């Protein structure tokens, strides 16, 4: 399913915007607008590829299955396994 | 009352009896308030109370639920009066408060009668004349919405609500209420014949559902035709039977297993058919290369051989028309590559 | 720029592990770690799957002492939408949404976890067809379903259980008709055992609820809507009803056997919650109830022993209040009581594993879980001794 | 106090005291094997700087103090203040 | 840059914000959640180096608990084949061959790991020369060999070990003649300290067993061939035999002090194994053996305490059965006892330093690794109190 | 040994003495041929023991 998944992931905290990204970056889906979704998701994909390289540097068999950034102004969530790259925009709290 | 139940040792001695008779009027008034509250709760009718809802959830039909609920309320009232008799002693009714309380309780119990609803239910049951005797299953004419034609939807000659009457009778027997012997025989027959009827109706519903699923995808009906043929033959054998017979159980068992096998083969054919159609569609747009075409054809033939070894029905013409479609697609791809 | 590859990879449903880990991790991400006596603890009310819905069954996972399964019958609010609603709820982190959901084409009556496998969930429905579901797999349809045949169950089933260890397991179920049937977790398409329970003169027993002595297989104890309690040996030297109890005048709704095991053997104590506020307690060796529960009327539903305390149990009333009952301190007044807000038609309760908290069902679907007093949760050898001496009172 | 912070951080599960990495990529404090921690400290500095650039691309007023680098073997708690990058090795459970 | 200005910048007082940040992240990261019997354990039997060649002694490495040294002494199948072979066998991975193979010209019959050097193996041979083996070198011949002088051991030697702190070690070795001597683990060309054990004038001791108490190195207990156990002080004015013990009329085939710590001390207790199946749970403080467990027609060959259990210990027997005596559980029957196939004469038992597994010797060279149940392996806090109570019984 | 070691100071009673070994003398014979099987090991082992 698609719509039910997005609805349940959004309504759990009233998330500002989430799209499903089953491909390596460059997603065509949108939740508030095309640019802020697509370009930022591609940048997230690049940075999580770098983070995967970082976690493989210490030991190659390690993989990053969970990642969250909670700064003073936003919270970003992504749980990549092989191609499932999640995006969450949320207040820091 | 619990406090008194702690201490009952010298009630034979009329020394502590002065204390209990001092608060006797308070006891009587409080018990009267309690029974008034219980009567107020009773005034909420059984259908208007959640008791009917839960009893329906608890497999208890509303008539028996109301009957037993009134019975238990009356039992609690009797427990209250006998406990008052025990705690106060013999002849509490001699007191004006005592006789007033007993009169109120008797009036409430008269208002708490229960046999009248039992008689009404039995009368309604006799008047409606429930029955299941007839044909094994019934065929009818219906004009279902969406289609102009008169659909001859197949049903089962068995009312699902007859078992509710059977369970009502079963409950009433141990409740002490006696129903007419004809009702007893009818309920017993319905109860003993219920598993066969419910098995029949579930089997026919499943077979229908899967056959409409088959006809939804017309590319599969030709292969599935044989299994539908044996199912139709079994239905033809079973329809002529009268509702009651000695061959009912084996026929229902064999029909149910036949329907289950038919449905499982239907779903297996459906999944393999969507697989082969997806492969054909992929080959339609497949890039010009002898190799990839060869592996696609090899997988197609492997699926065909898997179908063949399963010993399905009516394969060769299906294979032939698949070859016709695939050769047309090959001609299209060949003209594209040649141009 | 792709336009269809993303579209087709979204259409293709390879999201089994994807959705599984997403569901298991996002509720964790709900945690707010931003750098800038009776008492309610957690109240659960799923708006989507419990709006005006009556809980049909409740259970606790022994393998995972954090998981609960909730059952629902058909919904009169809408028949078109799925009728049999099964809910899986977890306490890993606070969340309004249930951890898992499940649907059955028939109204679900009873459901429970599997002791043989720590992931499979089995449920009894209104059509008398046991329903198998796999928690690890993300599916809504039943994984397995027993055939609806004369040999198998046909009348609605209200109690399903798995007996034996994790290597000698056996799934036992009882139909309201009176059929007892044993299955195995591996295959759910044929009853390994099947026999229509009968008391005498070939008349069956309309079993409502069933219980078994803790730590014992076979020699089952069943409760009937007729108002009688029966001891039925599963196989023994002769299968069928082994004992007629005097029972309670009203129907027996909740029957349970004592579970707390300590310095004394109290596994034979039987408690039955009848329809007349009367929780009747006794032992299998005595034909009469030993004590009666009487504070009101009209249907206390079920009685459930506290797994840790020997003389303490819980019983919920249809009027809308849960009273905690202990035998060691009291025999005539509840040691603790509380009523769910709004005074709803509270349905059922279930003691959690190892105790220390209770789970309460409701006709509105708003189940409430909360703990008990620390001074009352923990038993002691004094508790066992005083329970033994109070049993000898009468 | 430095010692108070040492004893408070070592109380956390799977943490050996406290180790802090400066902007030059070397840990200002020594708690484990020097070459591995220095190389992986250069790596954390690299990808946290790239994450800082990433966030400043769209959020030029945010600051980074929280990151959950967890794998199937351990979680890494990297937290930069201005220069002193706080790093904690912690088991996922 | 370099590691000097970092010290002043740390001593610089701009760290209030850094401390606040550290406290905030630590307090936010405090919460942690999750994302989602006696048995034959293993075997060890060489064929090239274990054709017959009975087992003599075993040990476990403190630094590498996965390593065990075997010692096969007798050579009778062929004079040309190796006389004494020492085999080290690993636990981390299962192999059909020992991880390393060692040879001595004489017959190696007593061996142990080296504490100071984690890559060195030292063993005693029949000739009486102390035999070294540095695993770094690729040569099978001994690395360092003590001279066969009167100053060193000239008689067969059975007890060889290294004790003391990491910075203070002494290679204590005693031969059948009754001489004790210490060596530095890096230099064994000369005896650093040696004197022959002797009781009352003109009475030598036929030494065949020894065991240092846990912690203490200055005093210990020695098992004599004459069936009379003695306690000796390693260094001091009273260096020599300090206790006459009746022991048993059979030669001592093993000795060990208590090998548990954490509660009330039991190190004064010790276990002796005679030649007539008479094990004596017994303390150095007392002169009378506290108990004299007797059974069977055969007799023990070694007895080893549990490194973790203050009550359990293992026993050897000649017809191939290994028994466990948990004194707290019982003092009359072995708590666990099974027999290995082929009823061979077991000769050595060495508890793993973890205490979760026990190794056993053999009369044919096939080392059998035995694992035990969890309930019988790990003791409890009340186990020590129960052991003290049982000792207080008599 | 231990099963009657449970008694020890029990058969000093006039009736406990009469209840012991008057019913078990056949088992005294059984322990005797147990000893016979025990020295069966002694019988032929001297150099091959």
């Amino acid at each position: 399913e698609v719509e039910e998944t997005l609805k349940r992931l959004q309504s759990q905290k009233g998330v500002q915007g989430i799209i499903v990204v089953n491909t390596e970056g460059i997603p065509i889906k949108s939740t508030m607008d095309n640019p802020t979704t697509t370009q930022y998701a591609s940048l997230m994909h690049s940075f999580i590829l770098k983070a995967r390289s970082t976690v493989r540097d210490i030991d190659p068999q390690n993989d990053l299955t969970f990642l969250r950034i909670r700064s003073k102004k936003n919270e970003i969530m992504v749980a990549p396994d092989k191609d499932y790259f999640l995006i969450v925009i949320q207040n820091p709290t | 009352f619990r406090i008194f139940s702690r201490f009952n040792a010298l009630f034979v001695r009329p020394h502590i009896r002065g204390a209990i008779r001092e608060y006797q009027t308070q006891l009587i008034q409080r018990v009267k308030d309690d029974i008034e509250s219980l009567h107020d709760k009773f005034k909420v009718q059984y259908p208007q109370s959640q008791a009917c809802k839960m009893s329906h959830v608890r497999d208890l039909p509303p008539v028996s639920g109301s009957i037993i609920w009134a019975k238990q309320i009356d039992r609690q009232l009797t427990a209250y009066m006998k406990r008052v008799e025990d705690v106060l002693g013999k002849g509490w009714e001699n007191h004006v408060e005592g006789q007033k309380l007993k009169q109120d309780g008797d009036s409430f119990r008269m208002k708490l009668n229960t046999q009248e609803i039992f008689d009404d239910w039995a009368r309604k049951v006799q008047q409606r004349n429930l029955g299941v005797s007839g044909r094994i299953f019934t065929i009818e004419s219906t004009r279902v919405r969406g289609r102009t034609g008169n659909v001859l939807k197949l049903k089962v000659n068995f009312l699902p609500e007859i078992i509710t009457l059977s369970k009502e009778v079963r409950n009433l027997k141990w409740l002490g209420f006696r129903v007419p012997l004809a009702i007893v025989n009818k309920a017993h027959q319905a109860n003993q014949l219920y598993p066969f009827a419910i098995s029949l109706i579930e089997s026919v519903r499943t077979y229908e559902r899967t056959c409409e699923k088959v006809e939804e995808r017309n590319t599969i009906s030709l292969l599935v035709a044989g299994l539908k043929k044996e199912v139709q033959a079994l239905i033809a054998e079973g329809i002529a039977l009268v509702w009651e017979s000695y061959k009912l159980d084996p026929y229902v068992q064999r029909l149910a297993e036949t329907v289950f096998n038919f449905q499982e083969k239907v779903d297996d054919l459906l999944i393999i058919e969507e697989k082969i159609d997806l492969e054909v569609r992929s080959l339609e747009t497949c890039m010009y290369d002898h190799k990839t075409f060869s592996e696609i054809l090899n997988r197609v033939q492997k699926a065909v051989d898997d179908l063949n070894l399963h010993s399905y029905s009516n394969l060769p013409i299906w294979v032939n028309k698949l070859d016709m479609e695939i050769e047309r697609i090959l001609g299209v791809r060949l003209q594209a590559g040649l141009r | 720029l792709t336009e269809e590859e993303k579209q087709q990879i979204l259409h293709s449903e390879e999201f089994l592990s994807f959705f599984d880990h997403s569901t298991r991790i996002v509720e964790r991400a709900l945690s707010e770690q931003i750098n800038i006596k009776l008492s309610l603890n957690r109240q659960f009310f799923d708006e989507r799957w419990s709006k005006h819905r009556v809980v049909s069954c409740l259970d606790w996972s022994s393998q995972y002492p954090e998981l609960l399964v909730a059952s629902y019958n058909n919904n009169e609010d809408a028949p078109h939408e799925p009728d049999g609603v099964a809910l899986v709820w977890n306490m890993k982190y606070k969340k309004t949404t249930p951890e898992y959901v499940f649907h059955c084409q028939s109204a679900v009556m009873s459901a429970t976890f599997a002791k043989f496998h720590p992931n499979l969930v089995v449920g009894g429905t209104y059509s008398g067809q046991i329903v198998l579901w796999d928690n690890r797999s993300n599916k809504r349809t039943p994984v397995q379903r027993t055939p609806l045949s004369a040999a198998a169950h046909t009348h609605p089933v209200y109690c399903v259980n798995v007996v034996g260890t994790q290597n000698a397991h056996n799934l036992i179920s009882i139909s309201t008709d009176g059929k007892i049937c044993s299955w195995s977790l591996d295959m759910l398409s044929h009853p390994q055992d099947s026999m229509e329970l009968v008391h005498k003169q070939s008349k069956a027993v309309a079993v409502t609820s069933m219980s078994f002595p803790v730590g014992d297989v076979n020699n089952f104890v069943v409760g009937s809507e007729e108002g009688s309690v029966y001891t039925a040996c599963r196989h023994g030297s002769k299968a069928g009803i082994s004992e007629m109890f005097e029972g309670h005048q009203g129907p027996i709704t909740g029957i349970h056997c004592h579970a707390a095991v300590g310095a004394v053997d109290f596994s034979h104590l039987f408690v039955t919650s009848s329809f007349d506020w009367t929780v009747k307690l006794w032992t299998t060796k005595n034909n009469k109830p030993l004590y009666s529960f009487e504070d009101n009327a009209d249907y206390v539903y079920d009685v459930m022993w506290s797994p840790t305390h020997p003389a303490l149990f819980a019983c919920v009333d249809g009027m809308g209040r849960l009273d905690l009952w202990n035998l060691n301190n009291d025999t005539e007044v509840p040691t603790a009581s509380i009523s769910v807000e709004g005074n709803p038609a509270l349905n059922r309760v279930r003691w959690t594993h190892s105790g220390r908290e209770i789970a309460v069902g409701d006709s509105e679907g708003q189940i409430v879980i909360y703990d008990v007093g620390e001074q009352i949760a923990v038993p002691r050898n004094d508790e066992w001794a005083r329970f033994g001496r109070t049993l000898a009172e009468i």
